[PDB]
């Protein structure tokens, strides 16, 4: 009310309203799902279009050969943060000849988002991210929020109507976690999960966007006729 | 953050006016009147001191009239402290020009640069403008005797006779009445004093409440002299014209 | 670059400048004009380090032309020379100084007098009746000490200048491919085409 | 005084055919009259069917190859996984080398 | 972080007033009375030592300060603001004058430099004006003895005699009656003590009054001998005993 | 007042949303993409008849293979175009090739959010960037001051945008010829324009692989206007 | 009314932020006292440890600035520690630059000038503390100098600070009226501490245990604080008289 | 009024309302504690299991500074991380210049001055965390608790978060019943109990226990996490006490 | 440095600071530009509330940017000096690097770019000035007349006016100016320009300034008597 003019101001109950309004931009964004087994990690993203004449907004971004994310909210902010991740992954490779741990990737994003919430003039990032990766400790899935809070999960979903997919994954937890050495079946579980967040619209060939990373699988994105298999 | 406390000094009103410039002019309109009159053979600068006290040291004082170089002087109306900042800048600018070209600075060039500084304070930087209006009286070999004025807006114009500060409306009407083009310095001296004598808010105009200066070619052969009048010299010129 | 001369007479200033541009063992050009018009009644000839000369001349030219537009008034030759000297005086204590020597010939319209200024790359200004830069001076100064008179005409000044060029062509080691002569007077600047 | 350059010796060789190309190089690495390694490769696969070698001062050669490999990586990121053509790679390497025109990479490069 | 206040905190109001300067003058009005009187052969400056507590040692707090050997200063208003101004005023006398000309500045020019500092606090970003008015008494060879007043605006005026602060209106009236152009220094000290008694309420002695003069040169206060041209400081602070002697024949 | 980079309670940047309102006030610009080329057309909208309409430059060349049309506060587009042109030429210098249309658009969109308390406010102009490259062929992009860009088969921006976009929805198909697309831009422009459409108050342009980016002459556009009127009267 | 939020003048010539910083001084609800002996300067302060979980040894408002200078603070601990760290740095730098130990009164002035800057510059707030500096100066002898948020400072014969400061002040005033001198005419510092505690007991009207007080003593060439047992020994001496 | 809208502004009371508002964010956060023992310190924290989808043991909240200091906090988790990152820089420069690892009281002031600095300007926000931290140095064991204002003290026991009053009460009993001292292995078991007892103030979502410790004898003066058999032993002890 | 975003968007999509700068232009004295077949003429109003002026030394309303291009303006006088100075510097800089004087389009584009930069730069307000830039390109006989405004937009005009009561004089020009046949001679162009100002000015004494620009750096300002002859001629023909 009087305490939402900028990010430097606390409310009387101890809230940061500008951070909460940035969080609101994510809820308006299109749904995206993340899930993993012990061998692979999968991102499934519902892309959104302006109209029938427009293209479908690309949700998934590659960060390295072993890591990448999907976005929900302000796409330019995702570009800034993904670019920072690309540089940090790359710094780890050039200097230490070391693939950046998915856990450290999260820690770095948290600290970058935090600085924007404590200084005058700037603003919080207006986007949520789902980072997947395969490193020296197996498959990983992270959930980034622009408050700074990063969380490691077996599965999750963010965006509009993400509660439907998140409930499904909470039920299916015991099943999909043990889909080891089988990419297609793990994707199927992710495609079925995102389907629980659909209303009126269904998954078409240029609407769906899938990405996968794993033990002997680099981070690759599937769009167009390549995802027709999973409809 | 600090946005909360910013007055925003350099913005436009809905009518297309600069608030701070307009208010700075309102400040200047309460300052002691200063008159400049340009004759064919010289220039007069007259200025009324702001409500003098009897214990003020009059002879070793400088409030209104300042020397920029040997050929140019200014009469001040507004904040003295602000004027002195601008004067020291103008004095330096004159010496930079002399150092560069080995020639005394043309009056208009000095005026323009000083006016350009004032302009800057109205367009950028977020600071308050200088609450000062100048009357420039000077001579160069191009245009001869020249009178200019500049104000907080950074706008300057040339004049034959002009007033700044208090009661300029009344003063400008009286100058417009009695001024003519073939006028001499001694006549202009008389006009300047007569104008102040009528427009003054004081009961009677006296020597101790005045600063006076002339820029004549009254030196020996083709050269300009600046005369900042002493107290006794103002007393004598006031008797000579029949005001006291 | 090499030979630049200047002679101030009764009613004009005459500047002579060599046409050769040499690099290594090759004369690349034999028609080079080593001068710029700073203003309608002010001409500057120049000589020195390759590249620096033209870069400096044009830089000065731009500044004087800028002044002329701003004030709608031509600067006096004395004023232009003082500006040029100060630029060279700054230059000499820079990281990389302009290695350029100049002669400034002008006609002061207020005084109705011709004026010749000699300024070296250090910023050493002198007003002279006749001037030269480089090795040229070692011949021309003594020659002009003898033959020059202060009340000479422009035509007499050109014959006096021919006498200098002939001496230089006789005793200088390098072929400088003749000179471009220009006259500065009350009516402005003009070039002598047949010299 | 400290000398920042060295000579690690070796030699490289590139030949082009009609539908193929070879880039060869010996595996010896030396300093003065001593052998450092009998097997230290200096011909690298840089991705997009580009092979590269920078022979001379090995530290500078390794730095350049490392920078070009990284240049290829960022070309994919910034231009939608587009394949870097051999002519485009060559021009990119010119800018890498000329960037140090006044403190050179002491290497003769072949791709 | 960083000073984001790069804008003026003193601006013109619609009526043409500079609010913060007016308010700074109001703070000076609340301040304790101080005064200055100029004689033919000297200048006197004086003020009351308002003690914050009787346990406090009022000797340690110096309201009258030496700026140069021939220039002194006193104030009315906010003491801390005065203290920093004296520090800056002393330093500027060296940096902008003595280190250039090898001699101390004349009174009018030092005053000018102090005024410049006070004017900048009126226009610069993120600062308020100084909440003090200074009275600066001094001597120099070519101008002789002089007395100046400096206000929060940066304006300064020369005075034969004046007073500032609490009871300045009454004190100025008192000085107008007593002042003439033939006053000797001792006569001016006498008048200063008479004028100051009116504004002081409690105790009136050498321990509650601070008084200094700009008079003759003091070779005994120089600290060395051997240079004939160096004859000592004209600024002298009167002792507690020296004041009480003149209070008996009052 | 309030911060420049402030979020609203709904989760949008105030200044970005306000700049979008400025773009709605701007003159109409339409783009249509085909397999034979991409066509760009704009409404000139002269404020007075004394204004020489040929000096109104609302269609602009970035490189030989990339063109650009604008709508909104068109003065703001100058620095965006300057950046685009430099980006295109600079990429050609570094890589000895033409730059991808998408990569160019992305480079322009990186300027968009570089504002705050960098420039003082967002851009008040939207851009239609049309071009061709070897990889993805003929392309049309809509670049906003939010930093977002969408690819489009066809797109209208400006004052008559919502009305024109609905018309493009029905009329566009994947087998449109270039000539058909030219007429379609003219047709839709004439529908949404206030004043009557002619060669002086409307301008056409296109980009083809063979001939590159070309702004049409007033003589060439006039014939396409005359061809359009005849075809509508013919049924 | 934004003239009450930052350090600019109000219409009546006041700085409200400075005045409110003075009120922050008493937020801790602690009373301090300082007195001078012949050879020493003693400072005492109340010590209140409400929470049982607190480590009482770490609860302190007295600071050792340099070897010779000691400082007690009245105000919140964050601002107290801010001032302490700065004073320590200033005292150390002074010694390095000028080749002798910083005097108590000079440090007090320096900290006061810093406090003054915060009253004039807008972006910096004043510190809500009153700093009482004590030492045995090699030139001036036993010294007490006190700084506040306004940037004011002065020397003292003796002084007191806190909520019940005025009661302690008048108690000391009445003693120096009687004794007719500027100090505590006493040889050992041990008895000067006993004087300080006794007169605080009389003024405040409360009794003290060993853990209710905190004592700092300045002698020639060193300033030191007393332990709980050093104070207990001192309390026993008062009780047996 | 309006005194609470800007940081570093004194109210007429002499209070900085913005700092007090940051304390509310701390009170909102999960419970965390610290227990000082014979020859070291023990830290414990409540981790709320929001969902089955959270990976157990893989969202670590306790952080290490240098090799001998442990830090835990309640409130805005990112703000706590920012503070630890500074702590690590402060500890690194101390060791760089002075060779020895940073003493705990020395380290405590480095954080204290940094947090206090964020109450001096309106261009920054106060920290939304109370930080419990400590370790073992040359002078022995030290436990500290640092608040948004920059205020810190040494502690025998410390607690903060939503269940601070419950934990404080339980801590006060340990101080009374063990005047001679508590052992390191005991303190781990007690820490578990106190978190379980303090969970009663946050009992909607079930939780995950996380403990760490420094001890001169048990961990050789270094900071380690409690895991495996020793962790499960502490959980079982806590489970037995609630029933 | 002072950073504040003074020029910003409002809910309705307007930048008020730019629009309020246009109001300052509307307050300024009238200025008119009319281009003929072989010339351009710049007419300017001078308010007659100022007597006892010194017209020798008073800044002239029309300013030379180079020997072949001129700039008149309406709005804040102090602001106009800054634009003119920058334009004059750029004109000499262009000659120095391109070895060719600026085109009128280029010089306009530069000035317009400066004006635009002040609408989205921190700490600055927009220029309260609109300009009419007129002249002839190097080695070209086609007349050029351009207009700029605070927002930064610029465009070419057959004839145009700006300043106070400009909408009245624009109305006059819109019916009196024929595109198919512009003023064939200098006299015809000057007369049309004076006629258009006489709809607004007051008296045709020392209130109207006229400056004629012709090809190849041929610029001259008309004197009082020369202008007064056009005023006398127009009034006699009017009485009909
Ligand atoms: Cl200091
Ligand atoms: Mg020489």
């Amino acid at each position: 009310n009087n305490y939402d003019g900028d990010t430097v101001t606390f409310s009387p109950t101890g809230r940061l309203f500008q951070v909460e309004y940035a969080l609101e931009a994510i809820k308006q964004g299109s749904v995206t799902v993340g899930l993993r087994s012990n061998t692979h990690a999968v991102l499934v993203a519902l892309k959104r279009n302006a109209d029938e004449l427009s293209s479908y907004q690309k949700k998934i971004i590659k960060c390295d050969e072993h890591m990448g994310l999907s976005l929900a909210g302000l796409a330019p902010d995702a570009r800034v943060l993904s670019n920072y991740l690309r540089q940090q992954c790359n710094y780890s490779s050039l200097v230490f000849n070391r693939k950046l741990a998915v856990e450290r990737a999260g820690h770095l994003l948290c600290d970058k988002a935090q600085k924007n919430t404590q200084s005058y003039g700037g603003r919080p990032y207006g986007v949520g991210l789902l980072i997947i990766g395969y490193d020296k400790s197996g498959a990983h899935l992270l959930e980034f929020q622009p408050s700074g809070n990063v969380t490691e999960l077996y599965g999750t979903a963010i965006g509009a109507r993400s509660q439907g997919a998140k409930t499904y994954l909470e039920r299916t937890l015991d099943t999909f976690i043990k889909i080891d050495g089988n990419p297609d079946e793990l994707i199927k579980a992710g495609v079925e999960a995102i389907s629980q967040s659909l209303r009126d619209e269904s998954l078409t060939v240029d609407n769906l966007s899938i990405a996968i990373v794993g033990k002997d699988t680099p981070f690759t994105i599937y769009d167009g006729e390549a995802v027709a298999k999973y409809i | 953050g600090s946005r909360r406390y910013d007055s925003r000094t350099t913005i436009f009103s809905p009518e297309g006016r600069l608030y701070q410039v307009e208010y700075a002019l309102e400040s200047i309109s309460h300052a002691g009147t200063a008159i400049g009159i340009m004759a064919s053979d010289g220039i007069v600068l007259a200025a009324e001191r702001k409500v003098t006290s009897t214990l003020l040291e009059q002879d070793t004082s400088t409030e209104k009239l300042y020397k920029l170089n040997d050929k140019i002087a200014v009469a001040v109306a507004g904040l003295t402290a602000d004027a002195e900042i601008l004067i020291n800048t103008a004095r330096i600018h004159a010496q930079n020009y002399l150092k560069t070209y080995n020639e005394d600075i043309p009056v208009e060039i000095l005026v323009r640069r000083l006016s350009d500084i004032k302009q800057g304070y109205t367009q950028h930087g977020g600071l308050r403008p200088f609450g000062v209006s100048f009357i420039y009286a000077g001579y160069d070999d191009r245009y001869g005797y020249q009178l200019y004025t500049s104000n907080p807006s950074g706008n300057y114009t040339g004049w034959k006779a002009i007033s700044v500060g208090a009661n300029t409306s009344a003063a400008q009407t009286l100058l417009q009445m009695d001024y003519k083009d073939d006028m001499k310095v001694d006549d202009a001296i008389e006009l300047a004093l007569k104008t102040l004598s009528k427009t003054t808010d004081s009961s009677a105009l006296t020597y101790d409440r005045l600063e006076f200066a002339t820029i004549r070619k009254g030196a020996n052969d083709g050269e300009v002299y600046q005369k900042i009048f002493k107290p006794q010299e103002i007393k004598d010129i006031l008797v000579k014209t029949g005001i006291t | 670059m090499d030979i630049i001369l200047g002679i101030r007479v009764q009613d004009s200033v005459i500047l002579a400048s060599s046409k050769a541009v040499t690099r290594g063992i090759s004369v690349l050009k034999d028609s080079d004009d080593k001068t710029r018009q700073l203003s309608p009644h002010t001409l500057m000839s120049f000589a020195g380090e390759a590249g620096d000369t033209v870069q400096f001349a044009e830089y000065i030219q731009a500044n004087i032309q800028l002044y002329s537009i701003r004030e709608d008034y031509e600067l006096s030759p004395q004023a232009v020379s003082s500006f040029v000297r100060q630029e060279l005086a700054k230059s000499i204590r820079s990281r990389r100084p302009y290695q350029v020597n100049v002669l400034i010939g002008g006609y002061d319209k207020k005084k109705n007098k011709p004026e010749l200024y000699q300024i070296d790359y250090l910023g050493t200004k002198v007003e002279l009746p006749y001037g030269a830069h480089g090795y040229s001076g070692f011949y021309t100064f003594s020659l002009l000490d003898h033959h020059y008179r202060p009340d000479m005409t422009t035509e007499e000044g050109l014959d006096l200048l021919k006498l200098c060029v002939q001496e230089l062509e006789k005793r200088m080691p390098m072929d400088f491919k003749g000179v471009i002569v220009k006259i500065v007077d009350k009516d402005g600047i003009r070039q002598v085409d047949d010299f | 005084q400290f000398n920042p350059y060295g000579d690690n010796g070796g030699t490289i060789l590139g030949i082009a055919g009609e539908d193929f190309a070879v880039l060869a190089g010996d595996t010896r690495n030396i300093t003065d009259y001593s052998i450092n390694s009998r097997y230290e490769p200096k011909v690298f696969d840089c991705g997009d069917n580009i092979v590269m070698s920078a022979n001379g001062f090995a530290a500078d050669g390794d730095a350049l190859v490392k920078r070009f490999k990284n240049s290829v990586k960022w070309y994919h990121f910034d231009h939608n996984d587009k394949k870097l053509s051999i002519n485009s790679a060559a021009r990119n390497i010119q800018h890498l080398l000329y960037g140090k025109r006044f403190f050179p990479y002491y290497v003769h490069t072949i791709i | 972080m960083t000073d984001r206040y790069s804008f003026s905190l003193t601006t013109f109001s619609p009526s043409g007033k500079l609010g913060q300067i007016d308010y700074a003058l109001t703070a000076v009005k609340q301040g304790v009375t101080s005064l200055g009187i100029k004689a033919t052969n000297g200048v006197v400056i004086a003020t009351e030592k308002k003690s914050s507590s009787p346990l406090a040692m009022s000797e340690t707090l110096s309201k009258v300060s030496l700026l140069t050997p021939d220039i002194g200063a006193v104030y009315s208003g906010m003491g801390p603001d005065y203290r920093v101004l004296v520090d800056k005023s002393r330093k500027v006398a060296h940096t902008s004058y003595k280190r250039i000309y090898g001699e101390y500045p004349p009174t009018k020019l030092l005053v000018s430099e102090v005024a410049k500092i006070m004017q900048e606090a009126t226009q610069s970003g993120g600062v308020r004006p100084f909440g003090v008015s200074l009275l600066i008494a001094g001597h120099d060879e070519f101008n002789g003895f002089s007395l100046y007043q400096v206000d929060p605006s940066g304006s300064y005026f020369p005075w034969k005699a004046t007073a500032i602060g609490k009871g300045s209106v009454a004190a100025k009236t008192f000085l107008e009656k007593r002042w003439n152009d033939e006053l000797e220094l001792e006569d001016a000290i006498h008048i200063a003590l008479l004028t100051l008694k009116e504004s002081v309420e409690g105790e009136f002695n050498g321990d509650t009054i601070e008084l200094a003069i700009i008079g003759d040169e003091n070779p005994d206060l120089l600290g060395y001998t051997g240079i004939p041209t160096d004859k000592g400081p004209r600024f002298r602070k009167l002792t507690s005993q020296e004041i009480n002697d003149r209070l008996e024949a009052l | 007042d309030r911060g420049v980079s402030t979020f609203s309670p709904e989760g949008r940047l105030f200044q970005v949303e306000y700049s979008l309102e400025a773009i709605k006030l701007g003159s109409t610009a339409i783009g249509i993409a085909t397999k034979e080329g991409v066509v760009l057309g704009v409404e000139k909208r002269a404020t007075s008849p004394l204004l020489e309409s040929d000096s109104i430059e609302k269609i602009v060349e970035i490189d030989r293979h990339i063109g650009c049309a604008m709508s909104g506060l068109t003065a703001d587009a100058r620095s965006m175009i300057e950046h685009a042109r430099t980006a295109a030429v600079t990429h050609n210098l570094y890589y000895d090739e033409d730059i991808n249309v998408e990569s160019l658009t992305q480079s322009v969109c990186d300027l968009a959010l570089r504002f705050g308390e960098l420039m003082s406010r967002p851009f008040g102009v939207a851009l239609l960037i049309a071009g061709h490259d070897a990889d993805d062929g003929y392309q049309l992009f809509h670049a906003e001051p939010s930093g977002t860009f969408y690819r489009y088969n066809a797109k209208a921006i400006g004052s008559g945008s919502e009305g024109a976009q609905a018309e493009l929805l029905n009329e566009w198909h994947s087998s449109l010829t270039l000539k058909e697309a030219e007429l379609l831009v003219l047709k839709i422009l004439k529908q949404v324009m206030e004043e009557k459409l002619d060669e002086n108050n409307a301008q056409l342009s296109c980009i083809t692989k063979q001939d590159g980016f070309k702004i049409y002459d007033n003589e060439k556009t006039a014939e396409l206007i005359k061809e359009l009127k005849e075809k509508e009267a013919a049924e | 009314g934004y003239d009450r939020h930052i350090t600019i003048f109000s219409p009546e010539g006041r700085l409200y932020q400075v005045e409110y910083a003075f009120k922050a001084t008493n937020q801790t609800n602690i009373n301090s006292l300082a007195v001078r002996g012949k050879d020493c300067t003693v400072v005492i302060s109340q010590k209140k440890v409400p929470d049982k979980l607190l480590d009482p040894t770490t609860v302190s408002y007295i600071f050792c600035i340099s070897r010779t200078i000691g400082m007690v603070v009245n105000g919140p601990i964050p601002d107290a520690r801010n001032a302490a760290l700065r004073a320590k740095a200033e005292a150390a730098e002074f010694r390095y630059k000028y080749g002798y130990d910083m005097p108590c009164d000079v440090l007090a002035k320096r900290m006061a000038n810093l406090s003054q800057i915060y009253t004039q510059r807008a972006y910096m707030r004043p510190l809500g503390v009153i700093l009482t500096f004590v030492s045995v100066d090699e030139e001036l002898g036993p010294s007490i100098y006190k700084t506040d948020p306004a940037g004011y400072y002065v020397g003292y014969k003796a002084t007191a600070t806190g909520p019940k400061q005025q009661e302690i002040t008048t108690n000391l005033e009445n003693h120096f009226k009687k004794s007719k001198i500027d100090h505590i005419n006493e040889e050992s510092w041990e008895k000067v501490v006993e004087f300080a505690i006794t007169h605080m007991i009389d003024a405040l009207g409360t009794e003290f245990s060993k853990n209710d007080l905190e004592v700092g003593v300045a002698t020639k060439d060193k300033f030191f604080t007393l332990s709980a047992e050093n104070i207990e020994e001192r309390l026993v001496a008062i009780a047996e008289q | 009024t309006g005194y609470d809208l800007s940081n570093s502004v004194f109210s007429p009371d002499g209070r900085n309302f913005q700092v007090e508002y940051a304390v509310k964010a701390v009170e909102n956060g999960t419970t965390s504690i610290g227990i000082k023992c014979n020859d070291g310190v023990v830290f414990a924290v409540e981790k709320l299991i929001t969902s089955k989808l959270l990976v157990p043991q893989k969202n670590v909240k306790i952080q290490v500074v240098d090799r001998h200091i442990g830090c835990v906090y309640s409130g805005l988790i990112p703000d706590g991380r920012h503070l630890v990152n500074r702590g690590r820089e402060e500890a690194a420069s101390f060791k760089k210049l002075y060779k020895t690892p940073i003493p705990i009281p020395a380290f405590a002031d480095r954080l204290g001055q940094y947090v206090q600095a964020h109450t001096l300007y309106n261009s920054v926000r106060p920290f939304g965390v109370s930080t419990i931290f400590g370790g073992v140095d040359k002078n022995g064991a030290h436990l500290y608790m640092l608040e948004p204002s920059g205020s810190y003290w040494g502690y025998k026991g410390a607690a903060t978060g939503k269940g601070r009053q419950s934990a404080k009460a339980e801590l006060e009993k340990l101080v009374d019943h063990h005047p001679e001292g508590l052992s390191a292995r005991e303190a781990v078991k007690q820490a578990a109990k106190i978190i379980y007892l303090a969970h009663e103030d946050n009992k909607e979502k079930d939780f995950e226990l996380e403990i760490s410790w420094c001890s001169l004898s048990e961990t050789n003066g270094l900071h380690k996490f409690v895991k495996g058999d020793l962790l499960q032993e502490a959980i079982d002890f806590a489970q037995k006490e609630i029933n | 440095g002072y950073d504040r975003a003074l020029s910003i968007f409002s809910p309705d999509g307007h930048i008020f600071q730019v629009e309020y700068a246009l109001e300052a232009v509307k307050r300024g004295t009238c200025a008119v530009g009319v281009k003929g077949k072989n010339c351009v003429v710049l007419g300017c109003e001078r308010r007659s509330t100022l007597k006892l002026q010194d017209t020798r030394i008073t800044p002239s309303k029309v300013s030379k940017i180079d020997s072949h291009v001129v700039l008149s303006f309406s709005g804040l006088n102090a602001d106009s000096r800054i634009l003119i100075e920058k334009a004059r510097v750029e004109a000499q800089s262009h000659r120095l690097t391109l070895e060719d004087p600026v085109t009128v389009e280029y010089l306009t584009r530069y000035v317009a770019g400066v004006q635009q930069r002040y609408t989205q730069s921190g700490g600055v307000r927009p220029f309260g000035v609109s300009t009419l830039i007129a002249g002839f390109d190097p080695r070209d006989d086609e007349p050029k007349l351009y207009q700029t405004e605070p927002s930064g937009i610029y465009s070419s005009w057959s004839a145009q006016t700006i300043g106070r009561n400009s909408k009245t004089v624009r109305e006059f020009l819109e019916k009196n100016y024929d595109r198919k046949e512009p003023p064939a001679t200098v006299e015809e162009c000057v007369k049309l320009t004076v006629r258009s100002l006489l709809e607004v000015v007051q008296t045709g004494a020392k209130n109207i300034e006229i400056t004629v620009v012709k090809p190849d750096s041929d610029i001259v300002a008309l004197s009082s008597e020369e202008i007064n002859q056009y005023v006398t001629q127009i009034e006699q023909e009017k009485q009909e």
